[PDB]
RNA sequence: CACCCCCGUGCCCAUAGCACUGUGGAACCACCCCACCCCAUGCCGAACUGGGUCGUGAAACACAGCAGCGCCAAUGAUACUCGGACCGCAGGGUCCCGGAAAAGUCGGUCAGCGCGGGGGUU
RNA sequence: AUCAACGGAUAAAAGUUACCCCGGGGAUAACAGGCUGAUCUCCCCCGAGAGUCCAUAUCGGCGGGGAGGUUUGGCACCUC
RNA sequence: UCCCAAAAUGUAACGGAGGCGCCCAAAGGUCACCUCAAGACGGUUGGAAAUCGUCUGUAGAGCGCAAAGGUAGAAGGUGG
RNA sequence: UCACAAGGCUAAAACCUUAUGAAACUCCGAAGGGGCACGCGUUUAGUCCGGGAGUGAGGCUGCGAGAGCUAACUUCCGUAGCCGAGAGGGAAACAACCCAGACCAUCAGCUAAGGUCCCUAAAUGAUCGCUCAGUGGUUAAGGAUGUGUCGUCGCAUAGACAGCCAGGAGGUUGGCUUAGAAGCAGCCACCCUUCAAAGAGUGCGUAAUAGCUCACUGGUCGAGUGACGAUGCGCCGAAAAUGAUCGGGGCUCAAGUGAUCUACCGAAGCUAUGGAUUCAACUCGCGAAGCGAGUUGUCUG
């Protein structure tokens, strides 16, 4: 039910790990994906989707992965680890993936 | 505050014992003066039978 | 009714016989205290729908039903009394002792009338209107026959929070 | 009387008596003065007493109940080797808790039914009549 | 966050919950559509998942109403109790001085504080 | 390694003594006393029935309160 | 292991219950995924209980064995 | 979670109202208790390293619990104090209890617990009371018009509780039951006639009758009475072995006991004076340390 996104959302060990969340929404065709530090209840990156996407819906993935690892790169945020919510990691948001993998 | 000892120390506990003498008074009759402060005002309300006390 | 104290310490009472106490209107809260005599006499003559008045030794009357009795489990006499300073329209969920009324058919075949509830939580008839008792006819009952919250009677404006349905008064057989 | 099936055994203390303090059930009850024990026994015997004296055959609410094991070694060793088996049954009864209630006859077969039990028992004992009104 | 409002996400771990209920559709969400392969079912696109709409506001989600339930909860008073003293053969009980609940009653409440985003105010 | 008598004496081991001996113990039992009073002994209260009828002339269920310190015991305090 | 144990650890008794001298090649490491006991209605063998279905459903289950603490964001159930 | 009092209701299990017990139950949950910090304000100890040990049988009361029989001068833990290793006063006597920790001297003073008629130091004290039982000076369920205090309830200037006066009635031997019960051996019921009043009635009785008294009613008399609790203090219940008694004498015209005040007696504790030792700081000399000395504070079962 809940019980994934809540499950990875705490396998996440929230600050404690010195890093930087990476979210995740592709459960629509409006995606969100974000960066957090979590423990400051703030975010620092930002590449929507819904202030027109391309064009493309799942190829959209690397794109808006592009956007916002370049949105990083920009400001500083020089690391990663990804957090998702009911996500399998293997198609869309893997794609994300790769291209924030290198992307920023 | 004013303290006097009247009643001895024998037959009493421990730390009732310890306060009579960590207050200064090691025999009857003996008489005193205190810093009307907590801590050791607080150190003659635990021992306040054995004082007779002024005001 | 009427006191004359409300510290903390009750050395001002007690020997000289009066009971601990609380009153609320509910916007006002008041400790107190008021002498045991009238208030076993009153208490026992207008008991938990009573309502009666507060004339502290100030100048001030007050409308008071009696709420909950506190009292001394090994002498069996009270010590402490919370109230409920009445209002207006809208009252509270008084609580009234179910009666028995007449020379019932119940008891003429060997049966007894026994009150499955001593006691009725209602609802609201208006704080100034309050039924004292209840009055349940038993006549019509026989030996087996029990009587609902349903069967139990109204003086109009006033509802049962009771289930209508659970058992209050009913006969027992012989033996 | 006795029980169904529990723990086994025991032990003992006091200070004052929980609930219930009050007349339920009946018109007139009879309450305890003393920090007592009470036998199945003890009980069963005024419930014949009571039974005895109002005949067929009011209404009598025992509102005690032994729930307690207590034992007494054999007869004749010097202690060790265990607890005593468990001998008899109690109800803790504290005072001002009340163990009769009865109704279904009226003020004279109160008093009478509520003495003869009360010359049965471990107690002196003081019956009356309800107004205990925090919970009917 | 300029005002509302929706999408993601947190501090807070029920005065923040549930049921009853009304608002809610292109503006986000959701259902929906199809799936030969990615990918998946201990069988089945139900779920994880790949293609993309209309359609529907129904369901789910969000908001608001709401004190029926849950939750929270006084003051007074009491139990018990530190330490002073005492009574009864004893089971146990009292007095002075402080600390002091539990449960119940008065009541209280449809939480409250953030960050970023999208989207509207002829 | 049931060296399980589980910090584990030898690799390796059971009885009996009324023929009995030494060293000690009232540190410990049988005797007595002691403290206790369950059991034992007796007395009191309540009365349910018995006594044709009538609880109490006598008798007294189920149960309660005590005494006494003569029983069998418990406890092991003076004396091994 | 649990009371006894007097709200810190500790604590005796020939006091009050019960368990161990193994088991596991997956029951471990990791990765991923699933959610429980029951009751109501309704359903071929059945029909107290089997299987399926729905509404309820924070633990009223499960953990190889003993119970206590613990646990549903998994320690529980299934695979690479 | 196991237990369990009544009642609902159904086919009882559940579950609702009412209701309670728990060392191995816990929605809740103190008082205390412990760790750390601070020392905000006192007091003296602590910790390490090295030498010498002894002890490893504990005992009693108070509060906590277990085994016992809410037995033990009982036993096994916990906890405080005491004896052990503790003299002194008190508790008649009495390791443990209440006061109190004895460095010597004194033919000096104040107090503690505990006391103050004589033994035996000190008020045969003062005022408001209680009990009359020698309680005091050893127990209980249970019983008592003992005697004081508070409170409930009822009754009467419309005649009361009691004293004496008269009816205490007809149905109706009510029915059941029965050898007969007809007020009265047991089982369901208490209805009428009149009345100044009178109830299938309450006891003694009879195998059953009858018969004698009251519930009420009226005359009188002249006023209070009657019951159900709370409580101070006393009574009964209260019987063992060599000689009686509270330590004794004796006390109630308190020397008993509840209250309030004040005076005195009382210890080796406190105080006066005089002196000694232990530690320490100060002063001095020989030569830092070190010794004796001196002064002060201190210490000594
Ligand atoms: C001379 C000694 O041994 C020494 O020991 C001490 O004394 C005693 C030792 C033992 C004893 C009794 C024993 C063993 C016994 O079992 N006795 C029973 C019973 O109880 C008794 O009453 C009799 O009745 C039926 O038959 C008897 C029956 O055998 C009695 C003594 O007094 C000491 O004073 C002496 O100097
Ligand atoms: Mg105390
Ligand atoms: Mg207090
Ligand atoms: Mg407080
Ligand atoms: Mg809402
Ligand atoms: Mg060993
Ligand atoms: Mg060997
Ligand atoms: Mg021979
Ligand atoms: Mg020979
Ligand atoms: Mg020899
Ligand atoms: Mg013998
Ligand atoms: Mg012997
Ligand atoms: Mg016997
Ligand atoms: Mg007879
Ligand atoms: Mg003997
Ligand atoms: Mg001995
Ligand atoms: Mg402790
Ligand atoms: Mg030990
Ligand atoms: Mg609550
Ligand atoms: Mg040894
Ligand atoms: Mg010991
Ligand atoms: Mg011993
Ligand atoms: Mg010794
Ligand atoms: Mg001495
Ligand atoms: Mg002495
Ligand atoms: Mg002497
Ligand atoms: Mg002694
Ligand atoms: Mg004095
Ligand atoms: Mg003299
Ligand atoms: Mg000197
Ligand atoms: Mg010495």
């Amino acid at each position: 039910r809940r019980k994934l996104r809540t499950r990875r959302k705490v396998r996440t060990t929230t600050a404690a790990s010195g890093k930087l969340r990476l979210s995740v929404y592709r459960s629509s065709k409006h995606i969100y994906a974000q960066i957090i530090d979590d423990s400051r209840g703030q975010t620092l990156a930002a590449a929507s989707s819904a202030a027109l996407k391309s064009g493309n819906k799942t190829d959209t993935a690397a794109a808006v992965g592009k956007a916002l690892a370049a949105a990083a790169a920009e400001k500083g945020i020089k690391q990663v680890v990804f957090d998702r919510g009911s996500y399998k990691y293997h198609g869309r948001v893997k794609a994300l993936a790769d291209a924030a993998r290198e992307g920023g | 505050m004013k303290i006097k000892l009247v009643r001895s120390v024998i037959g009493r506990p421990g730390n009732q014992v310890k306060t009579v003498q960590a207050l200064g008074l090691r025999k009857i009759g003996d008489s005193r003066e205190v810093s009307d402060t907590p801590a050791v005002r607080g150190m003659v309300k635990t021992v306040k039978h054995l004082l007779e006390v002024q005001e | 009714m009427e006191l004359t104290a409300k510290p903390r310490t009750p050395k001002q009472k007690l020997d000289e016989s009066m009971i601990a106490a609380v009153a609320y209107n509910k916007e006002n809260n008041v400790s107190f205290a008021l002498d045991r005599k009238a208030f076993d006499r009153a208490f026992r003559q207008q008991s938990t729908t009573g309502l009666f008045d507060i004339t502290v030794e100030g100048g001030e009357t007050f409308p008071a039903l009696v709420k909950a009795v506190q009292m001394d489990k090994r002498k069996r006499a009270p010590i402490h009394v919370d109230f409920y300073m009445v209002t207006y329209g809208e009252p509270v969920e008084v609580s009234v002792p179910v009666h028995t009324t007449g020379r019932s058919q119940g008891e003429v075949q060997g049966g007894l009338v026994d009150i499955v509830v001593h006691n009725l939580q209602i609802v609201a008839p208006g704080p100034r209107r309050i039924p004292q008792e209840l009055v349940v006819d038993v006549t019509k009952m026989n030996i087996g026959d029990h009587i609902t919250a349903g069967d139990i009677k109204l003086p109009e404006g006033c509802t049962l929070a009771a289930d209508p349905e659970l058992t209050v008064v009913s006969v027992l057989p012989p033996r | 009387k006795r029980t169904k099936f529990r723990k086994q055994f025991r032990g003992r203390m006091t200070g004052d008596a929980k609930g219930g303090d009050y007349v339920a059930f009946g018109d007139y009850g009879l309450i305890a003065m003393e920090p007592a024990w009470i036998k199945s026994n003890q009980i069963e015997a005024c419930r014949i007493v009571m039974s005895r004296h109002f005949r067929r055959g009011g209404k009598i609410y025992i509102r005690i109940f032994p729930d307690k094991p207590v034992t007494k070694k054999p007869a004749e060793t010097r202690m060790g080797k265990g607890k005593g088996a468990v001998e008899y049954w109690v109800s803790v009864v504290k005072p001002g808790r009340v163990m009769f209630e009865v109704a279904g006859v009226t003020e004279e077969q109160a008093k009478e039914a509520f003495r003869l039990a009360g010359h049965k028992l471990p107690i002196q004992t003081k019956m009356v009549k309800r107004e205990v009104y925090d919970e009917a």
